[PDB]
RNA sequence: GUAGGUCAGCAUCAGUUUUCGGGGGCGGAAAAAGAAUAAGGGAAGGUGGCUGUUUAUAGCCCUUGUUGUAAUACGUCCACUGGGGACUGAGGACUGCGGCUUGCCAAGGAUGCUGACAUAAUGGU
RNA sequence: UCUAGUGGGCCAUUUUUGGUAAGCAGAACUGGCGAUGCGGGAUGAACCGAACGUGAGGUUAAGGUGCCGGAAUGUACGCUCAUCAGACACCAGAAAAGGUGUUAGUUCGAACUAGCCCUGAAAAUGGAUGGCGCUUAAGCGUACUACCCAUACCUCACCGUCUGGGUUA
RNA sequence: CCAAGACGUUGCAUUCUUCGAUGUCGGCUCUUCCUAUCAUACCGAAUUCGGUAAGCGU
RNA sequence: UAUGUAUAAAAAUAGAGGUAACUCUCCUGUAUCGUAGAAGAUGGGCGAUGGUUGAACGGAAGUGUUUUGACUUGUCCAUGAAAUUCCAGAAUCCAUUGCAUACGACUUUAA
């Protein structure tokens, strides 16, 4: 079954925020194996998505997706900032995201 | 300093192995297993010599090197010749009665200062008690022999009386080897 | 670096706060964490100081209905969960969901003694304390503040260790055979230019 | 996705590319250059294959200019059986004939093109080179 | 012990722009700093801290404060190059570097070759 | 990152002083601006010169002639404390005067909680004879120096699979 | 053919910005060093030799010459240049200031090439 | 020119008077609060930073980056072990004098001299460096990078106000 | 703290809230906390003076 | 909420771990196990005699561990894919009891 997964696993950590004020427009994402801002530069501009499952069949699909793009690195520990077409729900803190390898430049 | 070292020569003792800093010194007389986890000292065994070394230690940490050398010599002496303490009873009017049970590991003291209470003390392992009013404490561990003497002396204590007149008690007289 | 579905952590030789800080962050990251051998955790500082700290904690109680006031858990795993709870936002629905993602246990129970146990070098005592500094064990601290299962935990632990030792020898016997057959294949030295 | 293909020519924006249809079954298609990871594998000789007839007009779809579409018969239409011109099949066979000898000559590349790329546990694409 | 910070010990640099290089402790500045030198041109003589190097098992006979030319002469004479490589530690490090330099086609070749290797699993009953 | 600066200056000429004297100072400062400030600080306490009525006639950055050679530096300082009645002599072993002053500032702040403003450097001298040398510096000068590597805590690499060897 | 709904992808640009890389000029003790190679001086935390000594069967320190218009680091500058990502597209014939060679142009604010869906898909409550 | 409201103020910096002292009474200069949100100091009318049209992007201030909590369990050198340590200005409090505690200094082993720790130190519901916890720190002193983010700064869009320039086609 | 337990020295009224009202002594009753300890326990000196100590009683 | 849902010695850290007083390893997992095939088709030739899958042990929470018809990418070869033509049988009530009881509840009894 290990002939798939053209994406890199990532986790939605939190919104971009100060101590008390949150900014849900842009999110903080931890990409696995990305441990520095120098490594985050490779993942800049990649296409990240949140995949979740619903009971209602939209166009005959149980799976629906919210797309987004990695915008910039965040901090020193490899976390990145991500902008989505729909702001990610606050219930996804700790949920997983798929970071594709496109738009590719490697 | 960077390098503070003391050198000791080992006798004909059989095993002095230091696994996990635990010296399981086995000699002609017996086995003494003690830990040196309380000192952060590189002691190296080569040939028939052992070097206790401290690197980058301050004065407080360097002070324990001689203590380690003293104690390592102590159970070397214990496993080679052993330790014997001769301890005499002193009483003015009431004789002190002492009984030894199961080869002396329990000592029962009665008629101390005329009291009717029996004081029973369990000696530490590796120490045996014999009656020479002289009590002989012989064993491998100087730690255990000295502690057993301390327990007996503390137990036979005079309470609420003038020590200036009441000189009754048990005090150690001689500390030597077998 | 990489998240596993469930991570089992051997708490032996770890510091309470440093490991709790790492565990709490991992739990908030959506990761399921199991911590075994919580009785083998360490708290920096000598035993009596830590004994005084817990006894001070014990005094905290309501004057009306002490059954309402702070509940003082004497188990080493429950002391660890207390540290993680204080490091989590547990009044919040996110923090609660993190708390049920943590399972801290004394010893290594049978669902976990057959699983790999990782360690956290950011919390290991040998890496994190200056040598010669005094420290205490949570298990001993627990046993002298009210925990009454220190003996049975120990006795079950050597039985597990004996079984684990038997498992290891069986696996090492297998690895000896596979290693011997490894160099017999000429391809092992053929793929030397590839770094393997 | 995950297929390995051999680049034929660079079109105006995308790459006219096909993994040999007799190897991995990927026909001649345009692929945008941002959706490919170029590999460091040994090059395949594509100098002997004609690439002038692979143009935007060649790959162009049929114009619709109306909102009416979709049908079960519509899906029964198209398909490889229908729609697919014989000239398109001939071009695919011709490029296959001109491309297979090179991948036959260089070892392990035929089956490499047949395989499918995938990421595994612990693989970090920023550290990995292709 | 087997690794002592002393004049002439060969060290492996682990942090900085010279990570992975070999050098020799020409002189000891203090408990935290030491002057090292390497025969290679890309590694100049410099004062470095012990936190960025790991002590190797190799010790060479070198007089304290030796210049770069003399250090290179002693390095060649005692043949420390390929004396470090003879150890399994260096072979493991070089294997890690070679394995990291692999590309996708080389990785596919590795997969097939080790798959050929794995298909034996023939052991005596 | 301190730097050693040769600062030469003089007061502006007047009718009373047509030819003023040139005074030079070696002083350690992060940049030329602070170097000129300290020069005026020392010249103001001694020899009746403001910054206004004086001028900096020369600025130079001095580098270590032998930055690859281990040396012993003896530094005399004036230490100002809560009591402020102190002179000190300390010795530091390293390859440059700038590093010795930097290590002095860190050591002085660590041991006595003294700040850059409180400390003024009387003189930094290179001690060449081993006999002229602090006990710790001498026992670093031991020809047979050797010691084990001290503890050094050895990407994110959380959740290590094996217990560390640490030896 | 013409123009046209919604939403995407890419290219070529403009505005704004972030992050990496290369090349070159110049400045300082016209860096300090160092290497290599000729003088002389001194010695050790004293090597071979025999505790004491002066390069020998290790070497080091100081000065000078040389290789030298040495390199590097640092500073500064280039109307020198290569990438990656992000946000924005206000205006609505023509004028203007410029570059090129009259047409062209990245020059007084986004267009071009496509695809999917024409849907509750976007959007709202 | 006509007219409104106001004619109880309060706090801070610094100077200063009455007072045993006071979250006390009284003044001087300035800045504030009152009338003012925002970032920060856990929390607070005057403290720190910054003063506010609706938004997008970028960057900072004060302050922070172990976890709660956005951001280095960063770098360098030390000091400290506290039997109820310490942890950031205002600020929410302790002194003399000692302490075979310890680390450095000064001058002729002795005295001194400093820095940290301990002692001096002592209450009443159970509870507060904000909490958890922290000991080659996640404590203290110094140095150097990277990072986080305000309604402040920068570019841009839009709203309004004001100001200036055109407009008989 | 000091040496000649002296001398010294260092420490443990205001009118801010309430006058569209907070019921204003003591006793009785009852529970809890504090230690600056009267008794009890256990130690240290020369019954007396001390240290740990608020468990228990007063 | 998965996308390979892969990995079980214990210990010390101023030491360990083996193989055979010996000697080798350590200096983390960027490692091993795995990974090829219409989301993985239909055949064939060599080679191997393996590989993956549909009674006993384990009580600490034993959710298991072990044991004893397919599927072949070990190695060669031949068809097929497309136009998805550029991202997407009990209890209770009713009754009864008084060891109980404000009322509930509790203790009994009742075919």
């Amino acid at each position: 079954a290990q002939g798939h997964r053209l994406y890199v696993k990532a986790k939605h950590l939190s919104f971009q925020r100060s101590k008390h004020v949150i900014h849900p427009g842009t999110s903080i994402v931890k990409i696995e194996g990305c441990d520095s801002k120098e490594e985050a530069q490779f993942y800049l501009g990649k296409r990240v998505c949140y995949v979740y499952k619903s009971s209602k069949a939209v166009r005959g699909s149980k799976i629906r997706v919210i797309w987004g793009t990695i915008a910039r690195p965040h901090g020193n520990s490899g976390a990145v900032r991500a902008r989505f077409v729909h702001n990610l729900p606050a219930k996804t803190f700790g949920s997983s995201l798929r970071v594709m390898l496109y738009p590719s430049n490697i | 300093d960077i390098y503070k070292d003391e050198t000791l020569t080992i006798p004909k003792g059989v095993t002095v192995d230091i696994k996990a800093r635990n010296v399981t010194v086995t000699g002609p007389r017996g086995t003494l297993k003690q830990n040196l986890r309380h000192v952060d000292i590189e002691m190296k065994k080569q040939g028939n010599t052992i070097k206790f070394i401290v690197w980058h230690g301050s004065r407080k940490h360097n002070a324990c090197i001689r203590s380690v050398y003293s104690i390592i010599n102590n159970m070397i002496i214990g496993v080679t010749q052993g330790f014997r303490y001769k301890m005499r009873l002193v009483y003015a009017h009431f004789p002190i009665n002492i009984n030894l049970t199961e080869n002396g590991t329990v000592v029962e003291i009665r008629n101390f200062l005329g009291e009717r209470i029996t004081r029973v003390i369990k000696c530490l392992p590796g120490v045996t008690v014999s009656i020479s009013d002289e009590i002989i404490l012989e064993g491998n561990s100087l730690e255990n022999v000295s502690q057993s003497a301390a327990n007996i002396k503390q137990i036979c204590n005079v309470r609420n009386k003038d020590i200036r007149k009441f000189l009754d008690g048990i005090y150690v007289s001689e500390r030597g080897n077998i | 670096s990489e998240f596993q579905k469930v991570v089992v952590i051997d708490a032996k030789g770890h510091l309470l706060g440093r490991l709790a800080s790492v565990v709490a962050k991992q739990l908030l990251g959506g990761q399921k964490v199991v911590v075994v051998r919580c009785e083998e955790l360490n708290i920096s500082g000598h035993f009596f100081r830590n004994k005084l700290k817990y006894l001070a904690y014990l005094r905290k109680a309501c004057r009306y209905n002490p059954s309402r006031g702070a509940f003082h858990f004497r188990a080493p795993s429950r002391i660890f969960q207390k540290a993680v709870r204080g490091m989590l936002p547990h009044k919040t629905a996110r923090g609660q969901a993190a708390l049920e993602h943590l399972q801290a246990v004394e010893g290594i129970p049978p669902p976990f003694d057959k699983q790999k146990r990782v360690v956290v070098p950011a919390a290991l005592r040998v890496l994190r304390l200056k040598p010669g500094r005094k420290y205490c064990t949570v298990g001993r601290l627990s046993s002298e503040v009210g925990w009454k299962y220190n003996d049975i935990v120990a006795k079950l632990e050597e039985r597990r260790k004996v079984k684990s030792a038997a498992f290891y020898q069986a696996k090492l016997a297998k690895q000896k055979k596979i290693a011997s057959a490894k160099e017999a294949s000429p391809v092992n030295q053929k793929l030397s230019q590839f770094g393997y | 996705r995950g297929k390995r293909v051999v680049v034929l020519s660079q079109l105006e924006d995308t790459l006219v590319v096909t993994g040999p249809y007799k190897v991995n079954g990927v026909p001649i298609r345009r692929v945008n250059h941002r959706y490919v990871i170029a590999t460091s594998a040994p090059k395949i000789d594509v100098s002997g294959v004609s690439v002038e007839k692979f143009t935007k007009a060649y790959f162009a779809k049929q114009k619709r200019s109306g909102p009416v579409k979709k049908d079960e018969a519509f899906f029964a239409e198209n398909a490889p059986k229908n729609a697919l011109p014989a000239e398109r099949i001939a071009d695919q066979k011709a490029v296959d004939a001109k491309l297979l000898p090179a991948i036959k000559a260089i070892p392990n590349m035929k089956e490499y093109l047949a395989a499918s790329f995938a990421l595994s546990n612990g693989d970090r694409p920023h550290l990995m080179k292709f | 012990f087997k690794r002592y910070v002393e004049v002439g010990r060969v060290v492996l640099v682990t942090k900085g722009e010279y990570t992975g290089k070999l050098a020799v402790i020409v002189d000891i500045v203090d408990h935290k700093r030491a002057l090292i030198d390497s025969p290679c041109s890309e590694f100049p003589r410099q004062v470095i801290r012990y936190g960025s190097v790991v002590l190797t098992h190799i010790v060479m006979k070198l007089p304290r404060g030796a210049r770069s030319g003399i250090v290179a002469k002693k390095w060649k004479a005692q043949d420390v190059c390929n004396k470090w490589a003879s150890s399994a530690w260096a072979k493991k490090l070089e294997a890690k570097k070679v394995r990291s330099q692999l590309n996708d086609f080389d990785r596919f070749a590795v997969m097939r070759l080790k798959k050929q290797r794995r298909e034996q699993v023939n052991v005596a009953v | 990152a301190l730097k050693e600066y040769q600062v030469v200056g003089r007061k502006v000429p007047t009718e009373h002083e047509p030819v003023p004297k040139l005074f030079r100072m070696r002083l350690f400062a992060p940049n030329e601006s602070v170097a000129k400030s300290r020069y005026w600080y020392f010249l103001k306490m001694i020899n009746k010169v403001k910054k206004a009525t004086g001028e900096i006639v020369a600025i130079n950055e001095i580098s270590e002639p032998k930055p690859l050679k281990a040396k012993v530096f003896g530094i005399w300082i004036r230490y100002d404390s809560r009591s402020g009645t102190h002179n000190m002599y300390k010795e530091f072993r390293d390859t440059t005067r700038v590093g010795a002053v930097e290590a002095m500032y860190a050591d002085m702040a660590a041991r006595h909680r003294a700040r850059f403003r409180s400390i003024r450097i009387l003189k930094v001298v290179e001690v060449e004879k081993k006999e002229d040398v602090r006990n710790y510096v001498k026992q670093l000068l031991n020809p047979h120096l050797k010691f084990p590597l001290p503890h050094r805590r050895t990407g994110k690499k959380v959740f290590a699979p094996h217990r560390p060897s640490t030896f």
